[PDB]
Parts: C-alpha cells; sequence; structure tokens
RNA sequence: GUGGUAAAGGAUGUGGCGCCGCGAAGACAGCCAGGAGGUUGGCUUAGAAGCAGCCAUCCUUUAAAGAGUGCGUAAUAGCUC
C-alpha cells in the first residue's frame, strides 16, 4: 500500500525510513505500508 | 539536577540511626517471590530494611554520602544497605540468611556487615549469623 | 570512549593497507574496503581508528570503519558462522558432500554450487547452517538458500535461523 | 430448483388469543401489534476435541446464545461438552460450514430444541418505488435489520432495468427507510446555447414526473430471487 | 527583573534594523518625563512571559536607574504574532492606573454535577491601588452552574480596595451544555 | 447557514491586508493571507469540531459569514448585470484569529485544531494564551 | 502431589459449573461435586475471597479447605461494603467511619511470603488505588 | 541534476541559529536478572481480579515504587516496557 500521503506512526512505535532517496516507515506489522512514496 | 539532596539523605540514616550495618546483593529471583526476602525481616526482626538494594555510587560508597568511615565490602551487584540496627541484630540475622540459601538460586547472598560501627570480616559473617 | 575500542587478538595479521588491510586466520588473507582519510593506528596490531575529522559523513564512516574491520578479525578467528534451520512436515535435506539438497519446490534440482568460504553443516534432519571467512555474504547466500520459499503465515514450514518467534495468525481459523 | 438455504416458518401467537394461526412469512399481513414472534429453540449437546470452545462460544452467540450449562467430561482428553440454546432456522445458515471450521470439523451435535414466550425478530421489509415488492421480509432480530440489508436488499438490480427512470427501490422494512439501492438528445445542438440545451432538457425531464406515475407496474420481479 | 540599553533613534528607521537585530523598540515614560530607551528580544521577551508581568511592576536597568515600571499600551504584529513595540511607566507619586491581576480559583460548583465549565470572564481586573498590591486577587463563588451566571457583587479586595472599573459588572460565567 | 436580512444584493471586491488580534480564552488558531471561505466550510469547522471534543466539549465558534458569490445563472455567458446568490464567506487576510476556547483541554483540541488545521483552505498556525490586551 | 498449577478464583458459591469448570478440566481436572465439601468452608468462612486452591492428581481428591487471601477484599471484611454496584467510583459514599475498615481488619495479614509488619495501621491505605478506602 | 514554471500535507532532508532535559554522588538509552511485597472489583462476573463493555484521585517497599503499556481467549497466562 503505497499511499500517496500523510504517514504518522501507526504501528504505534515505528521507524522512519531513508533509502533510495525514498523515505518511508516500517514497523512490526506488514499491515502498515506507510509508503507515501 | 538530582544531586546531593532529597531521595539520598534519609537513606543514610538507617545506617546512621545507630550503626549496626548489614548488606546484600541479591535480586536474582523474581520480585513477586523476592518479597519472601522482603518480608523475611519481620521474621528476622520487624520490617527491617534488609535487602533494600540501594543504588551504586548512591550507596556503593555511601560513606562518601555521609562519612560512614568506609564501608569496604563488594561493589559488585546491588547494595542492600540492610539496616540491622533498625531491627535487632543477634541470632536474628540467621533468619535473614538461612532463608536466603534454601530459597531461589541463593535468595540472599552473604555480604559485608558492621555491628555498632567497625566492620566484621566477611569470611566470619556466616559464623556471626547466630 | 565507545566509538573506537577494539581489542584485536588471534595474532592477527591486520595492518593498514591502501584501502585494504591485511588479514590471516583459518585460511585468512582477506582485504577490507576503506576510505583512507581515516586510517587506524595498528601498532603491534591494535584497532584504534584515527578519524579524519568529525562531521557526520566521517563519523558514520567511523563505524563502517570499525565494524567491517571489527568482525573482520573475528571472522578469521574461526570459520565465521551463522546458525540456520528449515523445518516443516514436507521437505528434506542432505549434505551430499558436493550438492545442495532441499525439497520444497517439489520437483527439485534445488542445488546451486556453494561459492567460496561457504561450507554447509548438516546438523539434525532440520537445522542445517553455514560457516566461513565471511559474515555478510554468509548473511546472504544463506538468506539466498533461505530465499527459496520462506514463509507460511499459518502452519510452520518456514526455513529459519534460530528464528524470530514466527508470527502466527489463523488460516481459515486457528 | 433454487436452494433458498433456510425456510424456517416459526410459530406466531397473535394477541387476543389466536394460537399459531399457521405461522409463516406471508400468512396474514401485520394487522395487530405482534406478540414478539416467539418460538422454540435447540440446546447445545455435542462433544468437542481440544480447546475449540474459544471459537464456538464466540460464534455460538449467533442468536443471543445462553450458556445452557458448560461441562467437561473426565478421563477423556480435551473433549468438552458445551451447551447453549438457540433457534432452528438460524442454526441452518452460516452454522454447518462453521461447525467444522471453528473446531476443524471435529465432533458433531444433537439437540431437541427449546425456548418460547419472548424473542425479538421484528419484520424487516423492503422498498422499491412501487410497494410490497416481490415477497421478502421476515423477522430482523438482533440488528438483523441492516445485517442483510446491504446484502439481499442490494439485489444487484433485478438484472433487468426497464426504462431509464431509475426507480429507487429501498427497504421499507419498518421505518423510516434503511437500505439504499434517458435518451441522449441533449447534446446535438452542438457548440453553444446553455439555453436551448435546457429547453430540450426540460421536455424529457417532465416525462419522468408523468412516467413513474402513469407508468404503472414497473415491477420486474421473478428474476433470480437473489 | 530586566534591563535595557538605550538608543537615541526614534520613530522610523533604526529599530527595524534592530528589529532585524531583534533589538527592540522601547519606552521610558515619567508623568511627562518621557524618554525612548530601546529594548532587545528574547530575554525581555522572557520577561514579558512572566505572567505577573504586564501587571506586577518591573524595573529596567539603564546604567544607573533603579526604577520599577508598568506595562500598558503595547504594539503588536500582524505580519506574524510577536509584538511590535512594548511601552512603559515607572511610578511617580500617586499610582492610579492599576489593571490588577486575576487568576480566579472559584469553587467547581458545576463540573461534578451538570458538567458546565467555568468559562472565563474578565481574565483580570482594572482596579486602582497605590503601591500595596497583591499577585493574586481572588473571588470564590458557589453559584456556578448551567448558563446564567452570578455577577461581581462582592469583590472582597485586599488592603487597597476599590471598584475602580465600574460599580460591579459580572463576576464570571459558566457554559450550559444542552440547556441542562 | 448564517446570514440574513440583507442591506443590498451583492458586494464588490478587494482583498489586500487587515487586522485581528489576541485570543479569547487561551486556545486558538490563526493563519496567513486567506482567500474568502465558504460558510459551509466555515460552519463545517464547528461541524468538524463538535464530534471530537469529548463529543461534547463546548466551544465558541468564530468569525462571521460575509460575501455573496454566483455564476449568474450557471454557465451560459455574461449577459447578467451581475446577480443572484448562494454562498458566504469571511474577511480573511492577516491570518485572522480563530476562536477556540473550551476548557475541553489539551491535545484533544490541538489535533482537532490539526483537524481544523488540515481543514480549511489556508495554511494556518496554532495559538493560546500569550500577552494580553486592554480596552476602555 | 507436586502437580499443583496456577488457578486463582473466588468462592463461597454453591455452583462451580458456571465458573470453576474449564480450569483444570481437560487440562487435568477430574471429578466434580465440590459443592458438598464447599460446605466445609462455604457454610461460614471464605466470604473474604478465600480460594482452596485444590491440587492436581489422578482423581479430584475433594474440595475441603481454602487458602487465605492477599486481597484488597480481606482487610475490609465487615460488610463486603455496599458501593460500586452502579458504576464503580463516583458518588455513593466514599466514607463511613474511619476505624470501620481498620477495626475489622487489623488481623489482616494471613498468607503472603514470610511476613509483612501490619495489616492495619501501617498498610491498609494502599489497596484503595486498588479500591477506595483511600 | 537543485537551477528546471505546483498546491496541500508529509516529512529524526540537511545547515546554522536562540531558546529549555549533562544528574561526573553521572543520565536517555543500548544492554542483561528484577520488573512490585497486603498493589486482585462493588456495575461484566461470559472473565478482566491493568492487558474487551463499566472507578483509579490512599498505605507497606523502596531494588521501584508501571493506578500497571503489551499482545487475548477458561480467569489467565506468556513476551514488553
Amino acid at each position: 500500500m503505497k499511499v500517496r500521503a500523510s504517514v504518522k506512526r501507526i504501528c504505534d512505535k515505528c521507524k522512519v525510513i531513508r533509502r533510495h532517496g525514498r523515505v518511508y516507515v516500517i514497523c512490526e506489522n506488514p499491515k502498515h505500508k506507510q509508503r507515501q512514496g | 539536577k538530582r544531586n546531593v539532596e532529597l531521595l539520598a539523605t534519609l537513606k543514610e540514616n538507617l545506617e546512621r540511626a545507630q550503626g549496626s550495618f548489614f548488606l546484600v546483593n541479591y535480586q536474582g529471583l523474581p520480585a513477586k517471590e523476592t518479597h519472601a526476602l522482603r518480608q523475611a525481616l519481620k521474621q528476622n526482626g520487624a520490617r527491617l530494611f534488609v535487602a533494600k538494594n540501594t543504588l551504586i555510587r548512591l550507596a556503593l560508597k555511601e560513606l562518601g554520602l555521609p562519612e560512614l568511615d568506609g564501608l569496604q565490602g563488594p561493589s559488585a551487584v546491588v547494595f542492600y544497605e540492610d539496616p540491622v540496627a533498625a531491627a535487632k541484630t543477634l541470632v536474628q540475622f540467621a533468619k535473614s540468611n538461612p532463608k536466603g540459601i534454601p530459597q531461589v538460586k541463593s535468595g540472599l547472598l552473604q555480604g559485608q556487615i558492621l555491628t555498632a560501627k567497625d566492620v566484621e570480616a566477611l569470611a566470619e559473617l556466616p559464623t556471626m549469623d547466630e | 570512549i565507545g566509538r573506537l575500542p577494539i581489542p584485536v587478538p588471534k595474532g592477527v595479521s591486520v595492518e593498514v593497507a591502501p584501502g585494504r588491510v591485511k588479514v590471516k586466520g583459518p585460511k585468512g588473507e582477506l582485504e577490507v574496503p576503506v576510505s583512507p582519510e581515516m586510517r587506524v593506528v595498528v601498532e603491534e596490531g591494535v584497532v584504534r581508528v584515527e578519524r579524519p575529522s568529525d562531521e557526520r559523513r566521517h563519523k558514520s564512516l567511523h563505524g563502517l570503519t570499525r565494524t567491517l574491520i571489527a568482525n573482520a578479525v573475528k571472522g578469521v578467528s574461526e570459520g565465521y558462522s551463522k546458525e540456520l534451520l528449515i523445518k516443516g512436515i514436507g521437505y528434506r535435506a542432505r549434505l551430499v558432500g558436493r550438492a545442495l539438497e532441499l525439497t520444497v519446490g517439489f520437483s527439485h534440482p534445488v542445488v546451486v554450487e556453494p561459492p567460496e568460504g561457504i561450507t554447509f553443516e548438516v546438523p539434525e534432519p532440520t537445522r542445517v547452517r553455514v560457516s566461513g571467512i565471511d559474515k555478510q555474504k554468509v548473511g546472504q547466500v544463506a538468506a539466498n538458500i533461505r530465499a527459496i520459499r520462506k514463509p507460511s503465515a499459518y502452519h510452520e514450514k518456514g526455513i529459519y535461523y534460530a528464528g524470530e518467534p514466527v508470527r502466527l495468525k489463523p488460516g481459515k481459523a486457528g | 430448483l433454487i436452494a433458498t438455504a433456510p425456510s424456517v416458518v416459526y410459530k406466531v401467537r397473535l394477541k387476543s388469543g389466536e394460537e399459531v394461526e399457521v405461522h409463516n412469512p406471508a400468512d396474514l399481513p401485520d394487522p395487530t401489534r405482534i406478540e414478539e414472534i416467539l418460538e422454540p429453540y435447540v440446546k447445545l449437546t455435542i462433544f468437542t476435541p481440544e480447546e475449540y470452545v474459544g471459537s464456538l462460544m464466540q460464534l455460538l452467540q449467533e442468536k443471543r446464545g445462553r450458556l445452557v450449562n458448560m461441562n467437561y467430561l473426565p478421563g477423556a482428553q480435551k473433549r468438552v461438552e458445551l451447551v447453549y440454546e438457540a433457534p432452528f432456522a438460524e442454526i441452518l445458515y452460516d452454522f454447518h460450514d462453521r461447525l467444522k471450521s471453528v473446531s476443524r470439523g471435529y465432533a458433531s451435535m444433537d439437540y431437541e430444541q427449546a425456548g418460547y414466550r419472548p424473542g425479538d425478530l421484528v419484520k424487516v421489509n423492503v422498498l422499491v418505488h412501487g410497494e410490497v415488492v416481490d415477497a421478502l421480509t421476515f423477522i430482523a432480530h438482533r440488528e438483523k435489520a441492516y445485517t442483510m440489508a446491504r446484502a439481499i436488499v442490494d439485489k444487484l438490480a433485478e438484472v433487468i432495468p426497464r426504462q431509464l427512470f431509475e426507480v429507487p427501490i429501498q427497504a421499507a422494512i419498518g421505518g423510516k427507510i434503511i437500505a439504499r439501492a434517458r435518451k441522449d438528445v441533449l447534446a446535438k445542438c452542438y457548440g453553444g446555447d446553455v439555453t436551448r440545451k435546457k429547453k430540450l432538457l426540460e421536455k424529457q425531464k417532465e416525462g419522468k414526473k408523468r412516467l413513474k406515475a402513469i407508468g404503472k407496474v414497473e415491477v420486474p420481479q421473478e428474476a433470480f430471487l437473489a | 527583573m530586566e534591563y535595557r540599553l538605550k538608543a537615541y533613534y526614534r520613530e522610523g528607521e533604526k529599530p527595524s534594523a534592530l528589529r532585524r537585530a531583534g533589538k527592540l523598540p522601547g519606552v521610558m515614560y515619567n508623568r511627562h518625563l518621557n524618554r525612548k530607551v530601546y529594548v532587545d528580544l528574547v530575554e525581555f521577551d522572557k520577561v514579558f512571559r512572566q505572567a505577573s508581568i504586564h501587571h506586577v511592576i518591573v524595573l529596567e536597568l539603564p546604567d544607573g536607574q533603579s526604577l520599577p515600571t508598568l506595562v500598558r499600551q503595547v504594539n503588536l504584529d500582524k505580519r506574524r504574532r510577536r509584538p511590535e513595540h512594548v511601552d512603559f511607566f515607572v511610578l511617580s507619586d500617586e499610582p492610579v492606573e492599576m489593571y490588577v491581576p486575576l487568576r480566579f480559583v472559584g469553587t467547581p460548583a458545576g463540573v461534578r454535577a451538570g458538567g458546565v465549565l467555568q468559562e472565563i470572564h474578565r481574565d483580570i481586573l482594572v482596579k486602582v491601588s497605590p503601591r500595596n498590591i497583591p499577585e493574586f486577587i481572588e473571588v470564590d463563588v458557589s453559584g456556578l452552574e448551567i448558563g446564567d451566571s452570578l455577577h461581581a457583587s462582592d469583590l472582597k479586595l485586599p488592603p487597597g480596595v476599590e471598584l475602580a472599573v465600574s460599580p460591579e459588572e459580572t463576576i464570571a460565567a459558566v457554559v450550559p451544555p444542552e440547556d441542562v | 447557514r448564517m446570514k440574513y436580512r440583507k442591506q443590498q444584493r451583492g458586494r464588490l471586491k478587494g482583498a489586500t491586508k487587515g487586522g485581528d488580534y489576541v485570543a479569547f480564552g487561551d486556545y486558538g488558531l490563526v493563519a496567513l493571507e486567506p482567500a474568502w471561505i465558504t460558510a459551509q466550510q466555515i460552519e463545517a469547522a464547528r461541524v468538524a469540531m463538535v464530534r471530537h471534543f469529548r463529543r461534547g466539549g463546548k466551544i465558541f465558534i468564530r468569525i462571521f459569514p460575509d460575501k455573496p458569490y454566483t455564476k449568474k445563472p450557471l454557465e451560459v455567458r455574461m449577459g447578467k448585470g451581475k446577480g443572484n446568490v448562494e454562498g458566504y464567506v469571511a474577511v480573511v487576510k492577516p491570518g485572522r484569529v480563530m476562536f477556540e476556547v473550551a476548557g475541553v483541554t489539551e491535545e484533544q483540541a490541538m489535533e482537532a485544531l490539526r483537524i481544523a488545521g488540515h481543514k480549511l483552505p489556508i495554511k494556518t498556525k496554532i495559538v493560546r494564551r500569550d500577552a494580553y490586551d486592554e480596552a476602555q | 502431589v507436586v502437580a499443583v498449577v496456577k488457578l486463582q478464583l473466588p468462592a463461597g458459591k454453591a455452583t462451580p459449573a458456571p465458573p470453576v469448570g474449564p480450569a483444570l478440566g481437560q487440562h487435568g481436572a477430574n471429578i466434580m461435586e465440590f459443592v458438598k465439601a464447599f460446605n466445609a468452608a462455604t457454610a461460614n468462612m471464605g466470604d473474604a475471597i478465600v480460594p482452596v486452591e485444590i491440587t492436581i492428581y489422578a482423581d479430584r481428591s475433594f474440595t475441603f479447605v481454602t487458602k487465605t487471601p492477599p486481597a484488597s477484599y480481606l482487610i475490609r471484611k465487615a460488610a463486603g461494603l455496599e458501593k460500586g454496584a452502579h458504576k464503580p467510583g463516583r458518588e455513593k459514599v466514599g466514607r463511613i467511619t474511619w476505624e470501620q475498615v481498620l477495626e475489622i481488619a487489623k488481623q489482616k495479614m494471613p498468607d503472603l511470603n514470610t511476613t509483612d509488619l501490619e495489616a492495619a495501621a501501617r498498610m491498609i491505605a494502599g489497596s484503595a488505588r486498588s479500591m477506595g478506602v483511600e
């Protein structure tokens, strides 16, 4: 689920991501595709 | 910020209300069960601060806190700073010791102690339990 | 204090070299990447890096410095290794000696010949692993040999190392 | 034929004393204040392996389940003996398939039914421009009103549309509606007149008000019943 | 407690250059012994923050003067927040203007019952009092519920009492929820 | 809606810069250099508001509805002298003070303010108690 | 004998089936009919939360005796109180006479590891963030 | 590959800037054993006696004091913190 936007730490505690220039967040749960990219 | 003040003054006093020192480093068994040690002091005397486990540097050299003439025991592990003077050290100390052997993986390890003032030898401590 | 404190035993043959320091070990002779602006004092053989400065690039370089080199001596202290273990009711394995085994595609010329410092260990009908000079590509080819059919968000069948507590949610139920 | 899955009839006891009066889903429209449907039930008496109750006790509440009297046989192993009263028809839908899945199709069941006096159920109906529609509505018990609303109600669209009126056939279950389920001449005077467009736009617009009204029937029932 | 460092320049140019510096426009007034001394940000801004301030009187420190002073008119930006230009008055002889502070601690007559909240009234009183002035002027009230609210019949002021605003105009207010 | 009993039938236009001020009640918001905002949206605020403050935490709303707009009739062509009506807005330019006191306390507003912040067609800003004012 | 397992609950109740039933059940319980020997306790003592707790074994032994509580419910025995039926906390008298909980307790300090110093004057107040003698 | 015609809002982008958590009787971690000792619900009691739908507003220890963040159903476990 590459959402276009928002993203605000929804597997509760969650890691900001920086890779390929692209910037995301992954935590413990796959049901948390916060790729606003 | 959090320096030589409250939270680190009255803790000296049970060691200083008289001076019959006692100590322990045990905390290797669950607190839910470790209270058997914590409650042992009433059987060992009366609600004594045996096995308080006071903080290192905040009590690992508590003589530094308030001139206890050097409590040279073992900095290893936590320091109970057990207040035997607060209770009634005698043969009563054995109640706080024998319970610590049979229970847990040593529910109460032997440590440095000092009745009245001057420290007893650590090797002689087990003999002093009676 | 903690950014560069490495004891470095074995009688290690580590010494700074133009981008690539020397190694010896079980069979060791390895070279490691560097960017020279760092350099490390290695008198006797110490690891005790000198930072070129202290801006964030270098200081993140400070770890790439340390760490890569850090295991690099540890790795040749032995035939460096990661524990590993597939399990699941339907599969098999066999060290062969000179073929990879495995059975989970289930029509299965599975084997790819092992690369270099790689060497397999057949411990238990299910607990195979790997060892060798490397850590990283040992972290890879293993993951690669792991890479074939990994998961099973349900019944266990998963190829694993020691394995994280495998996440478990019901199929149709339970 | 068509397997309408369930077809429970139940027993109605209209006030003023009218006995069963031949309960049904189309036996005498609602003339007087219902007596709360009322019917029987079936207790829970079927062994089970391991701890599968977790899934049963949960889904079992399919109809205000009532722990008749939980039990646990001894000497056995995991096998339990749960008990809970319920209805008849209800235990005919989304039950069998579950009875197995819930416990992995382990153990069976057997009861004799039970329960009477009260028991919600109401009579969820539907709406379709016309009225009375085909012949649905039964007894929406436990929010069962909208439960199937977005399901049966949204009957696709009767497969057939008939005309371009777009009648809105809602679900007059008993409200207060619930469920929520033309030539192209306009563009021909091209390139201009957001005026004359409107002129010919009203012409047909008037028909709708004179169509749905005069155009009696407009009932395309006997489709699929789903 | 605060100081300032003076600037001869006034009106137009210079402060903006110092507004850029964050060095700030300022006022010394003395019952027509006026002067324009010029402030600077942050700290005296921290001084602004002191709550009792713009009320409880303050004392600037030009090289020598030890004069306590009061706030009143203050310029205020709208190209953002953060004020344009604060102004001042040291006491002279007969203090008069006295917009006296309030942080009311009335009894929660309503929240445990009707759930109405104690919606604020004046924030702070305007009451004359020469040099005998408390931090927290106070008015307890037990009739506080619903929407209609009691008026300031009874200020009960400290030593330097006066109804200097106007003879009583409401004490406070409470907001009704659903005409409960 | 929120307007009535008009003096006229259609204002003219302008927009350049203006001035509001201090908060009333130590919770509030403010913005930038707004274009006009429709009343629904204006009312939508409080509408958006009501659910969230303990689904009941009472709050004063804010600025009053203003100017007329219309596409005359619809999308024919100019020919109208300029008339007809539907929607109303606010004078909105220095970043007007938004009104948000309640006692409903803390973040519950503050993110509802973000709700509000995410709401409304202008970047804004967040405010509370600061530095008084005074009037005769 | 040493097959005991975790299983805490209340009692004084005549009907084990709704509560005590899936505990050791297939888990390892045997027999039923504890109610007759609940009478060995539930005729009087045990209204203070006083669990047996039984033990594991081939059979079900019996229901006999009951071990004494830690409890926030023991030291305040002399009523079972009365507040809390309609929405825990809030109004409904937070208070009825200061000794009432201490006078009825005092002897509160039964089972625990070794020994706490006093059930009454020097410990009661803490079970009221555990409840409301506060 | 920013120059390279775009908003909204995301963004531990990064830069330096002032404001506030250094507690060298030494921290926030990252670690490791504890992770509460009378800390157990009157309203569900289908169990909650934190860890579904129902109060947290006083003591015992001080190792700290989780009124208890957590995964959930026979309470509960059992892993966090």
